[PDB]
RNA sequence: UGAAAGUGAAUGCAGGUGGGAACGCCCUGGCGUGCACCAUCGACCGACCCGGAAGUUUGUCAAUGGAAGGGUUUGAGU
RNA sequence: UUGACCUCAAAUCAGGUAGGACUACGCGCUGAACUUAAGCAUAUCAAUAAGCGCAGGAAAAGAAAAUAACCAUGAUUCCCUCAGUAACGGCGAGUGAAGCGGGAAAAGCUCAAAUUUGAAAUCUGGCAACAUUUCUUUUGUUGUCCGAGUUGUAAUUUCAAGAAGCUGCUUUGAGUGUAGACGAUCGGUCUAAGUUCCUUGGAACAGGACGUCAGAGAGGGUGAGAACCCCGUCUUUGGUCGAUUGGAUAUGCCAUAUAAAGCGCUUUCGAAGAGUCGAGUUGUUUGGGAAUGCAGCUCUAAAUGGGUGGUAAAUUUCAUCUAA
């Protein structure tokens, strides 16, 4: 397959290199300062009404309909699940 | 109407096209204008070459990857290997392409040698006449405006000449390998699904 | 030229070659291919069968670049070499066999039409048909697959 | 060539049969030879309908693969 | 009661600026119908004409929230090619791009997010000096007061990185005269040779002799076809004597490099744009097809996150880019 056009690892075999990391690909990494500021803003502002609804539903352990509510609010399951872990982490911290 | 031998007509001429017809009567006039501007630029920027040095890259497709063409500029990694500072390169006329990167030592060595030849054949005038500093020519009397194409062209890889036929080549089935590897790639996903499903069942 | 045209020979004849009964009117049958299922059906179904309807599956964002695979036959393989190479290798037994990279010549597959001389030769190619490679092997040559 | 994945054109002197241009030969015809063309019989390539031999690895029992052979059907083919 | 600050007014307040025209080309908005479909309603005409707003000598676009699936390419624009193609279409009439490839041209960067905190280091305006000029018309520097500014002006950084550190080499003016040379530039100026004879005619610029010039036998004029009568034409991309500019030079002077910067390795940290992305829906658009763009309304994230990989959805990987 290597050096064969067809196959699984198709293509010419060359002396591979280690590409230096791109600074533009570091984006999305949570900084210490960004994490600290967002914690302060969370503690000052609070939660959105739908975030309260999802939190209450998860507390009642109706997770499936909590996920459905989050998806209907945000718009995607990817974002809906991401909010689910965020609010799940919040409630566990509150109970502890 | 349609009653004659030949193709069915397809003339996209139902808009007001006569307003937007484009004629080419200025084709020699445009050609002469480009040359005069080209000659003006060469006289304005002399002695340095009219066209900057470009790297040698490979086009990105199975249809063209066997050819070597000219790129936009030398990558940061290539300049660092050649010993040219990123800031200095743009001053002495070495284009720098931040977007490109060297995935193979073959391409890196190709352009590194390309820069090294350019540096060896380069004459850099001192900023102040009479005091050469680091990279700087002591004698600049013989400077002339030449062409980078004459000094250093983009050369395609030479077609391999005759080589002996080995026994390991003799006992090699080209068509069977092609069909086997195509089927191997085609059912790679199904095999992995079978193996994982069997594993969880076990 | 207009001085060898037919409009120069109809000067004096009233209808100008278009008849007195039917006349030359603007569009007595429609404009273009209009009517190919109603009144041009005789022409369409006799001289252009297959014109109407759908066939096959529909492919989005087709790019011909990853499908590029021009083909060469076996009898054109030796023509792909320079004349000096041909004179050096055809008909003479040498320990080294020539290499014919068909990719450089601009082909993506070696097909099996034709015959080859009795001289071993290395064929470097992306693809090869089944009996094309069989003929090369039986002629003494080998096929080395490139990427 | 197929909608595609894909495969991809020599049993033979690149094939027989009939008519044929031109030439040769023989005593008006006869014999040889047959260009171009059409009638035609077959071979090859692809699609379709069968048929499952190697090989490949991965499930070997299987997975993948698709040679031989069979159609006298199909193509804007050799 | 005085004051401070915020907000909001007034003045023929000090100094400025906007309108209108032109609109071939350029950026938008808005927006048809005739017509084609042999009728016609989707379609087409056409993202056209008309209407409206806003620019420049070009405008726009532009340094990737870009392609691709390669041995990968590398801002934009235009040309050829892809290609009348993929696709879109009462799949009817008809419509219809993009990647690569070849070329013309090429040039890169600037902020917001950082404590200068051992010192708002920044800026407008008044006044007073000096200075400079396409220019007594232009453009500034210095000083000093009022003010703007800490609800943030400078330096520093922009993801291609960078910042903090660490040793160790290399590098440097936003200068101002002078002199001459070398170029460019619009412009005043200079330009070779028959009008010699005969015939015709109102007139010779015609015909016939005899000549001359030619780097000039383009063209015009002059009482008929004039290289030699005249303006010109060639020499000329030049001589000249006056001008304006360009980049070097040859020097003089002011330059406080205590500084500023490139490179080198860091067990390090590394701030990255929100009623925005995205989702649904409704219009409109596209070749974009279980939506290509745009807009309205509803819901509205995130932090290895978020875009895009041209068949909807869920999960998992892989590339790629870094939006508002």
């Amino acid at each position: 397959a290597p050096g064969l056009v067809v196959g699984l690892n198709k293509g010419k075999t060359l002396t591979k290199r280690q590409l230096p990391e791109r600074p533009s690909r570091r984006k999305g990494h949570l900084s210490k300062r960004t994490a600290f500021v967002r914690s302060i803003v969370r503690e000052v502002a609070g939660f959105a009404p739908y975030e309260r609804r999802v939190m209450e539903l998860i507390r009642n352990s109706q997770d499936k309909r909590a996920r459905k509510l989050a998806k209907k609010r945000l718009g995607t399951l990817k974002r809906a699940k991401g909010k689910i872990e965020e609010l799940t982490s919040v409630i566990q911290s509150s109970r502890l | 109407a349609i009653h004659v031998k030949g193709q069915l007509p397809n003339a996209h001429f139902h808009k007001d096209w006569q307003r937007y017809v484009k004629t080419w009567f200025n084709q020699p006039g445009r050609k002469l204008r480009r040359r005069q501007a080209r000659q003006t630029k060469a006289a304005k920027i002399a002695p340095r070459p009219v066209e900057a040095i470009r790297p040698a890259v490979k086009p990105p497709t199975i249809r063209y990857n066997m050819k070597v063409r000219a790129g936009r500029g030398f990558t940061l990694e290539e300049l660092k290997a050649a010993g040219v500072s990123r800031r200095v390169a743009s001053t002495i006329g070495i284009p720098v392409d931040h977007r490109r990167r060297n995935r193979s030592e073959e391409s890196l060595q190709r352009n590194v040698e390309r820069i090294k030849v350019y540096l060896a054949h380069l004459i850099v005038f001192p900023r102040k006449a009479g005091q050469p500093k680091k990279g700087d020519a002591t004698d600049v009397s013989g400077a002339e405006q030449t062409d980078v194409a004459a000094v250093l062209p983009i050369t395609q890889e030479a077609v391999e000449e005759a080589k002996p036929i080995t026994e390991e080549a003799k006992n090699f089935n080209a068509f069977s390998t092609l069909s086997n590897e195509r089927a191997y790639a085609r059912y790679a996903g199904a095999r992995a699904a079978f193996q994982k499903k069997r594993a969880e069942e076990a | 030229p207009t001085h060898v045209s037919k409009t120069r020979k109809l000067r004096g004849h009233v209808s100008a070659g278009h008849g007195r009964i039917g006349k030359h009117r603007k569009h007595p049958g429609g404009r273009g291919k209009a009517g190919g299922l109603q009144h041009l059906r005789s022409h369409f179904d006799k001289y252009h069968p297959g014109y109407f309807g759908k066939v096959g599956m529909r492919r989005f964002h087709l790019m011909k670049n990853p499908l590029w695979r021009p083909t060469v036959n076996l009898d054109r393989l030796w023509t792909l070499l320079p004349n000096e190479a041909r004179d050096k290798y055809l008909g003479k037994n040498t320990e080294v066999a020539p290499v014919i990279n068909v990719l450089q010549s601009g082909y993506g597959k070696v097909l099996g039409k034709g015959r080859l001389p009795e001289t071993p030769v290395i064929v470097q190619t992306r693809y090869v048909s089944r009996r094309a490679e069989e003929k090369i092997k039986q002629a003494g040559g080998v096929v080395e697959l490139i990427a």
